[PDB]
RNA sequence: CUCGA
DNA sequence: GTGTCAGTAGCTGTCACGGATGC
DNA sequence: GCATCCGTGAATCGAGG
């Protein structure tokens, strides 16, 4: 239960607040280990983990770390469902 | 009698009039299209007999228009010639097997010739794989037969339009000059009285900024041009003059942003319209624009480009039409009428076939070389350069491969049964490049023309949405080598009729009068009635004297389809039930045992033997040795021939292509006549469905409007049982974590279900397969970070995963084919496959509750009840019918057809023998000797527009043979006395009984039938999958949430837009709730609607959902 | 190669959660029939928070998955 | 018109500076998937492609500023930029669409709307349901109006969990999880568990296309041999339903609230007459009037 | 006439007859002529 | 417009060749503006809707 | 502007209604149907709900 | 693409 | 690292209608 | 001040390749 919805123009501020980070690189993904490139278009610091709980450099891969920002990709470890929700952003020169 | 060419069963023909000419080849639309294109020496000599002078084969066309290839300075030339054919790579049944394609390579002879040191280096150059035209006239890409599908597109040539203003009111004219390639040019007169021209859809020029870049001086504009006041008021109203003026002006609105040149203006000015490089008539352009100007109309077809006579006449004529002019001659040019053109009448509608839409692809790719061996030339050295550095044959092979794997024209062949093959092979499609999108087809595009007369069947038509955009070919109808379609007419010189038949083509036709088929006509040739029916320019008919008619057609059936001339008292049937039964007759399925007709038309014999799916010998000799698997010929010269019959193989929609041996050993059979015939065929005719004895009448309201009633001996012999075959196919790849195998051993399986494998996981041939059996066993391993916490306890409290073929919902039947191949074994597989098997299951369905029949006149129909043998209305002598057709749908929708045929059913049934004593009777003495005696299952032939007619049909009812105990069960109105097998008493009327010929459409139950409790769900929108392929769920559209609406289901409404779809924890806890028995909960959010914001937020749109409090919530 | 919105292309499609539903259906019947510190010590190194041994985490673990598959397997599993 | 415009800015306190850009929003990747092919290669949605060309454009233009190049260069790389983002926005909206491979035109994220294909229309007005299937429909005379006859095997698989359900409680399957594994195996038992299940539990029948709401009723379901839905003949009419062909899809209700729904508000029985007119409509139409 | 019909009356659009109406009851003033058609009315009360 | 020529013959006696030629104009743009018909129809539908 | 923008020019709603910062009263049965609450209609009106 | 109501 | 000419395919064979856009 | 030209819209579900 929700009463409005409401809608308007979006301020660059809150561009910058919805994104979870900048993607500078303009790579995709790697075409052999299937990884997202860092800063690209699938970045796992900014967008999220591939896999649940699976950070990029591999460091953590258990269900234990639930909230640790990991130090050596900088990947946060929930599920892989906020891949559907956060939203990222291109700061324009 | 009827088609008295092969060897055929003599079925006897109602036919009046006679046959000048025999059918062409029904194929030949393909065949010939092919041999022209790689100039085989049929073709040749087709050509030369024809009267061509220097004929061209399609690849020669190709290699003399790029032939030779020079640089800037000309010190280098290449030139290719003589393009020839190795033996094919594989044979057809090899490359279906083995997922490759037919094709054979390609050589030309290639020359390097060197101005510089005056010496040439000649040799033989392998251009590429070239996909080769089967004998059925299909293609083989990756192992699927496909079909290319003539093309109606625009002829090339010169075109008037007179258009009305909306505002205005005044009438406008526009012209459009379209050439085979290069940049298009359309001229008009605005609503202002001012002419102007349109160069490449470019920005819309003064007509006189043309004349002036050409070097024409304004005074000699005004010279030509000066009877009319729009074109003064046009050189008036011209913004600059000046020959060097208006050039630039051109330049500047043509190819922007570059510095304007004269010369690198006048250069492309030149290119673009004069010289062959960027544009270019076909033979046939060049033809046509020579006849709508009237000039050159004496000169061989040379000129293959336009010239500025042509621009200033066309101009000319332009202008002279709009000011109500109606004769123009050009100077120096023959006098010419002033009109428009209709663009729908195949004059103007030309048809390009294979041959021409592969050369435009073979065109495309050797440009593509081209411009790469002009840059490789000015790089490798001067003296070290073979054709085989020059030529790059990527761009080809690309070019073949993206036409025939990727094109609207290389269809997947409709294989249901060979009518179907045949009419696909013989389609005529608006549709594609170079035509028009469907977007852009009015009512006009779609609607019968009075040009396609004997050239396109005005009946067979799709339904849907592409209707009037594919047509099926008339029979008699050919193509000539200009595209357009010839059909053949009857020449009359003074009033009588002459067996000299010539060909017309569309245009050609209108300038002659020709007459109606079925004209009475004398035994010498000379017409009985003054006054005939007649077809005259622009689509007229009206009567004419017998004084007047220059040309008749050949055959009554000359403007039908091969389909459509398959039915049966045609002439009684609506143009809408008819097209009905013409396109759902290429939906039959073919029968486990298949039986010709009763009542045919004729056309039966060379539909199936045309179709190619029978076997005939090709020369004449004796039978050696017949088997079920083969046949060996020994002709009389010494030779053997075997033909090899296709058994129980799958056709492209799961219909079973079987072909059985019809001759025996030692049996003389002459060249041509049919040894084998296929599905749907019965000594060499088409056999698509059954003789049924049929009663119309209701029954109970099970029929009730539509459905159909079957007596169940259709299902215990087996008569309208029919086999379809599926294929399954399963792959081993190389997997992140390991590769996976086939295997037999399977985690947490019983060898219950295991029992049917090999030691290889594969199910073993002859077992019996219900649906969700195992059919390849494959295990793929799985990470262990991957696994459910649940799971890795469950794991924990006791790391491959089942990824099994098994047997979809819905299918089962004998497997009856296994194929396997591993890279292990030399089996080439795409990059990371290990191994790969495919398993051929096969099922043989009897008619069911709901499978779909039909007949030949659009009488469709579900079958909604099988009543036993004995329940059943049966006849006087105890014979049960086998089907109960309602009568209300019957008069409603004009479809008489039936009826007749059902009454001529009956007199075939039992036969018929009239009284020739005390003369013939006066109804009969149409009819042949032939026809006044028959004995009982005789066969018959109704031609479309001649045949039975209702008077004989009345007489041969009168005359009706009676059963083994001497009764006569129909009455002279054609209708029998039947008890109702259920309570005995007899039915208080007498009833219409006959023999009807059924169909078994492939529509059938075990297909159409599906549900879904739970299943896949599209990742993006969350919603369950669409298709019953997919185990989907049915689509509750906007509509129906309507009906929802409409009734106040809120409860419902919520319920299918929120647990049952998309709500992520709605519905697994709404599963859950019911394994438990508890209650159903309350509905969450939909996923869809959170993909929703995210989208509008991706758009740059602030979107919040806020509280009753007005604090923003997430 | 090709595009997703292309129409020639399959679609990511997940699969019904019948199988881990019913599976956790199962294992949440078989935790009623549990002690709360058995129960406390499976839903979790867990012997820092509840203050025991891990000898003590050791045995509960393993008496407790060992009640767990007597019920199962009393259900049929 | 142009106060229209401006009164909007001046009283909702946002500011128009929204309308030009400094940063744009990248959607997350799922709704912009990448996809495996069985060839080992790749295929990608439109997004990436359109998303990519504008983080190139955008990191050249960092580039040049950074390397002073000429200002025609800089300028004439924004108007690109422009393009880009435009492109990315609503492609095709100003003068040629970008195209793709085979001059095909990339779909935009304001492509994702609109239409029959738009997310509104497509996904939000109407959805795809479970616990729905499909078959060629079938005169049932012997029918009584409230009736309706359905395939065992689409029943079965409808009422799946029902069946596991009752299955487990009469000890015919050990566990639940057993049951489905019987009830996908088809083992003899559900055909008599089956019948408790369906006991009158109705089920809502829908021939497209649903014109009015009588295109869509309720009915009581009899379990049938075959494979085809038994219709009965009066409510033909509403359906507006020969039986040549035709095809209806089923609905099962769940909630009590929906079981309630059809069963008082969309039982055939119940809707005899045509909203529209008044007059009657599963009446005796063709063959029962000629009968009568 | 038909369903463009039905459709001009749904859209409000300004239709195809156009016809005109009497802006104030009065006395008719045929006017014909083969030209053109002018016809004014006379307000049966007041009015101009 | 109507042809100054009509279909004489009935489906009982037999259309001529030409008959059934001139039937089908008629017939196929019937179909055809049918089919558009329905779809003007399903979308003032909606309208009201 | 969320039943408008879900029946006709999606974009040309969406644009007027970033603009006019308006707010979509979440009471009415389109909406309701997108976002999946019970319609204000038959059995989802206060009276009997 | 082809097709069914 | 790059250096003599070195230059789309495709396409118009939809239409009614309203109103901002533009001379 | 008015004609041009831009943008909007154009039935529902379903099968297979």
């Amino acid at each position: 239960f929700f009463d409005e919805l409401r809608i308007g123009l979006a301020t660059a501020e809150d561009i910058r607040q919805w994104s979870y980070g900048e993607v500078k690189k303009p790579e995709t993904i790697n075409y052999r280990t299937l990884k997202p490139e860092k800063d690209g278009l699938f970045c796992e610091k900014i967008f999220g983990p591939t896999r649940d709980w699976e950070c990029y450099c591999g460091k953590y891969k258990r269900v234990r770390f639930k909230g640790i920002i990991c130090e050596r990709c900088g990947v946060e470890v929930t599920r892989a469902k906020v891949r559907r929700e956060r939203m990222g952003h291109i700061e324009l020169a | 009698s009827n088609n008295s060419v092969p060897g055929a069963p003599n079925r006897v023909s109602f036919a009046k009039l006679r046959e000048p000419l025999e059918v062409p080849g029904l194929l030949d639309v393909q065949t010939d299209s092919f041999e022209w294109l790689i100039g085989s020496p049929r073709w040749r000599e087709s050509a030369a007999e024809r009267g061509d002078v220097n004929p061209v084969g399609g690849l020669e066309e190709v290699l003399y228009e790029l032939s030779p290839i020079e640089d800037f300075s000309g010190s280098m030339s290449l030139s290719f010639s003589d393009p020839r054919f190795d033996d094919v790579k594989a044979p057809v049944d090899e490359c279906k097997d083995k997922d490759m394609t037919y094709a054979a390579p390609l050589f030309v002879t290639a020359e390097f010739i060197n101005n510089n040191t005056g010496e040439i280096k000649s040799q033989t150059v392998f251009m590429g794989d070239f996909p080769m035209m089967t004998e059925k006239g299909t293609f083989i890409i990756n192992g699927t037969e496909r079909v290319v599908v003539s093309q109606l597109v625009r002829s090339p040539g010169v075109y008037f339009d007179e258009t009305i203003d909306k505002s205005t009111d005044k009438t406008l004219h526009s012209v459009k000059v379209i050439p085979s390639r290069g940049a298009w040019l359309e001229f008009d007169v605005d609503k202002r009285d001012t002419v102007g021209v349109r160069i490449d859809r470019k920005r819309r020029q003064p007509v006189t900024v043309l004349l002036k870049a050409l070097g024409w001086t304004s005074e000699q504009i005004v010279e030509r041009f000066g009877f009319s006041e729009i074109m003064r008021s046009t050189l008036e109203k011209d913004n600059t003059v000046g020959t060097d003026e208006a050039l630039l002006d051109i330049y500047r609105k043509l190819r922007p942003g570059e510095p304007p040149t004269k010369e690198s203006a006048q250069t492309l000015l030149e290119n673009l319209f004069f010289k062959e490089k960027r544009y270019d008539l076909a033979r046939v352009g060049r033809y046509k624009v020579n006849k709508k100007l009237g000039l050159h109309v004496g000169e061989p077809i040379t000129s293959s480009t336009l010239t500025e006579e042509d621009v200033v006449a066309t101009i000319e004529y332009l202008v002279r039409l709009h000011e109500g002019q109606t004769t123009m001659t050009v100077p120096g040019g023959v006098e010419v009428p002033v009109e428009t053109d209709d663009i729908d009448h195949f004059g103007n509608r030309r048809l390009r076939t294979v041959g021409e839409l592969i050369q435009n692809q073979i065109r495309v790719g050797m440009s593509r070389m081209e411009r790469v061996v002009r840059e490789r030339m000015t790089t490798q050295d001067v003296e070290a350069i073979t054709p085989q550095t020059l030529i790059n044959i990527r761009p080809v092979v690309a070019a073949i491969k993206e036409f025939f794997g990727t094109s609207q024209l290389s269809q997947f062949m409709d294989q249901n049964n060979p009518l179907s093959g045949l009419t696909h092979k013989r389609r005529l499609s608006a549709l594609g490049p170079g035509g028009l999108s469907r977007e852009r087809a009015g009512l006009e595009v779609r609607d019968v023309h009075p040009s396609h007369y004997g050239r396109m069947c005005p009946i067979e038509t799709p339904e849907g949405p592409n209707i009037g955009l594919i047509g099926s070919l008339s029979v008699y109808a050919r193509v000539n080598p200009f595209g357009f379609i010839e059909t053949p007419y009857r020449k009359v010189v003074d009033g009588v009729v002459s067996d000299e038949i010539v060909y017309l083509t569309a245009d050609e036709e209108d300038r002659h009068v020709v007459a109606q088929a079925n004209s009475p006509i004398d035994a010498d040739g000379r017409f009985v009635e003054p006054r005939v029916l007649v077809r005259r320019k622009a689509g007229e008919v009206e009567y004419v004297p017998s004084s007047e008619v220059d040309y008749m057609d050949v055959s009554p059936r000359q403007m039908v389809s091969v389909a459509t001339a398959m039915i049966p008292f045609l002439e009684h049937d609506d143009a809408n039930r008819a097209l009905m039964g013409a396109n759902m007759q290429r939906q039959a399925v073919p029968l486990v045992r298949s039986e010709a007709p009763l009542v045919g038309t004729g056309m039966e014999l060379r539909a199936a033997i045309d179709a190619g799916d029978v076997v005939v010998a090709e020369e004449s000799g004796v039978i050696e040795e017949v088997s079920a698997d083969y046949i060996t010929v020994m002709h009389d010269n010494g030779t053997r021939r075997t033909y090899r019959m296709r058994k129980f193989a799958r056709s492209n929609h799961g219909t079973c292509a079987n072909q059985c041996p019809i001759v025996d050993a030692g049996d003389r059979v002459e060249a041509g006549q049919v040894i084998a015939d296929g599905p749907c065929t019965d000594d060499g005719e088409m056999a698509l469905g059954k003789n049924l004895l049929v009663a119309i009448m209701p029954w109970e309201g099970h029929n009730y409007e539509d459905a159909i009633i079957l007596s169940n001996r259709l299902v215990e012999e087996d008569v309208l049982t029919s086999i379809h075959i599926e294929e399954h196919e399963i792959d081993a790849r190389d997997t992140k974590l390991g590769a996976e195998e086939i295997t037999r051993d399977i985690p947490n399986i019983s060898d219950e279900v295991l029992a049917d494998l090999d030691e290889r996981g594969i199910v073993r041939i002859g077992a019996e397969v219900r649906d969700g059996d195992i059919l390849v066993g494959k295990v793929t391993p799985k990470g262990e970070t991957e696994l459910t916490p649940e799971e890795r306890l469950l794991r924990a409290i006791f790391e491959v995963r089942d990824t099994s073929l098994k047997v979809p919902h819905g299918e089962s039947g004998k497997v009856i084919g296994i194929r396997v191949f591993s890279r292990e074994d030399e089996d080439e597989l795409p990059a990371g496959v290990n191994e790969l098997v495919r398993v051929y299951v096969a099922q043989k369905r009897k008619i069911s509750d709901g499978d779909k029949l039909a007949g030949r006149h659009g009488n469709k129909g579900v079958i909604g009840k099988i009543l036993p043998v004995e329940d059943m209305p049966f006849l006087a002598d105890g014979t049960p019918v086998d089907i109960i057709l309602n009568t209300h749908g019957v008069p409603r929708r004009m479809n008489i057809g039936q009826i007749l045929e059902t009454h001529l059913g009956w007199c075939a049934h039992s036969g018929w023998k009239v009284d020739a004593a005390k003369g013939v009777p006066d109804w009969a003495a149409r009819l042949p000797d032939e026809l006044l005696e028959a004995q009982p299952n005789a066969i018959v032939s109704t031609p479309v527009f001649d045949g039975a007619q209702e008077a004989e049909l009345q007489g041969l009812l009168s005359c009706t043979l009676p059963n083994r105990d001497g009764d006569v069960l129909v009455d002279a109105d054609g209708k029998a006395m039947l008890f109702d097998g259920r309570s005995g008493e007899p039915f208080p009327y007498p009833v219409t009984v006959g023999y009807m010929y059924i169909m078994k459409l492939h529509h059938l139950v075990d297909d159409k039938i599906h549900a879904r409790s739970t299943g896949p769900y599209s990742m993006i929108t969350q919603q369950p999958l669409g298709g019953k392929a997919q185990f989907g769920g049915q689509r509750f559209g906007e509509m129906e949430c309507w009906a929802m609406q409409a009734y106040g289901a809120a409860y419902t409404l919520q319920e299918l837009l929120t647990i049952k779809s998309d709500d992520t924890v709605g519905r697994v806890k709404v599963y859950e709730a019911i394994v438990k028995g508890e209650n159903i909960p309350e509905p969450g959010i939909p996923e869809s609607f959170k993909v929703l914001l995210k989208e509008l937020q991706s758009l740059c749109l602030n979107v919040e959902v806020l509280s009753s409090d007005g604090a923003a919530i997430e | 190669v090709g595009s997703t919105d292309q129409s020639g292309t399959p679609e990511q499609s997940t699969p019904d959660e019948v199988n881990a539903a019913l599976d956790r259906l199962l294992i949440a019947d078989a935790l009623a029939q549990l002690s709360a510190e058995h129960r406390a010590v499976i839903q979790r190194q867990i012997a820092t928070d509840l203050g025991i041994a891990e000898g003590t985490v050791k045995s509960r673990l393993h008496y407790a998955v060992r009640a767990l598959r007597l019920t199962l397997q009393e259900l049929g599993v | 018109k142009r106060l229209k415009v401006v009164a909007a800015f001046q009283q909702s306190g946002n500011s128009p500076m929204g309308m030009v850009l400094d940063a744009v929003p990248v959607i997350p990747p799922e709704l912009r998937p990448m996809v495996q092919l069985d060839g080992g290669r790749f295929a990608t949605s439109d997004l990436n492609d359109l998303y990519r060309r504008v983080i190139n454009r955008n990191n050249r233009l960092k580039r040049l500023i950074d390397l002073g190049a000429p200002e025609i260069i800089v300028n004439n790389e924004k108007r690109m930029l422009q393009e880009s983002v435009d492109a990315l926005f609503d492609n095709g909206r100003r003068g040629r669409p970008v195209t793709g491979p085979g001059n095909r035109p990339l779909k935009s994220l304001s492509d994702l709307l609109k239409g029959k294909q738009g997310r509104f229309r497509q996904n939000l007005l109407g959805k795809r349901v479970d616990y729905s299937g499909r078959s060629v429909i079938v005169v049932g005379p012997q029918l009584k109006l409230h009736q309706c006859g359905l395939p065992k095997l689409m029943a079965l698989e409808l009422f799946k969990p029902f069946v596991m359900k009752r299955l487990v409680d009469l000890n015919h399957a050990q566990n639940i999880k057993s049951a489905k594994r019987m009830v996908e195996r088809q083992r003899p038992q559900v055909w008599d568990v089956l019948e408790e299940v369906i006991a009158e539990h109705p089920v809502l029948l829908n021939r497209a296309p649903t014109l009015h709401r009588l295109g869509i009723q309720a009915f009581e379901p009899m379990l049938v041999e075959g494979k085809a839905i038994q219709l009965h003949p009066l409510v033909c009419e509403a359906f507006n339903a020969d039986f040549d062909g035709d095809q209806m899809a089923v609905h099962l209700p769940l909630s009590a609230e929906a079981q309630a729904e059809a069963r008082i508000l969309m039982l055939s029985s119940n809707n005899i007459l045509s909203p529209a007119s008044g007059r009657p409509l599963a009446m005796p139409r063709l063959d029962m009037v000629t009968g009568l | 006439g038909g369903l463009p019909r039905v459709q001009e009356l749904f859209e409000a659009r300004v239709p195809r007859g156009k016809a005109p109406i009497a802006d104030v009851t009065g006395r008719v003033r045929l006017e014909d002529g083969e030209r053109f058609y002018k016809i004014t009315i006379v307000p049966d009360d007041g009015g101009e | 417009e109507f042809i100054p020529r009509p279909v004489k013959s009935s489906f009982r006696e037999g259309l001529t060749v030409l008959e059934y030629f001139i039937n089908t104009h008629g017939a196929r743009k019937g179909l055809a503006d049918t089919a558009l018909r329905t779809a003007d129809s399903g979308y003032l539908t909606r309208r009201l809707v | 502007w969320l039943s408008a923008a879900s029946f006709q020019e999606t974009t040309r709603v969406l644009t007027d209604a970033a603009i006019n910062c308006r707010s979509d009263k979440l009471n009415g049965l389109k909406e309701n149907v997108i976002i999946g609450k019970l319609i204000p209609a038959g059995t989802g009106i206060n009276r009997y709900r």
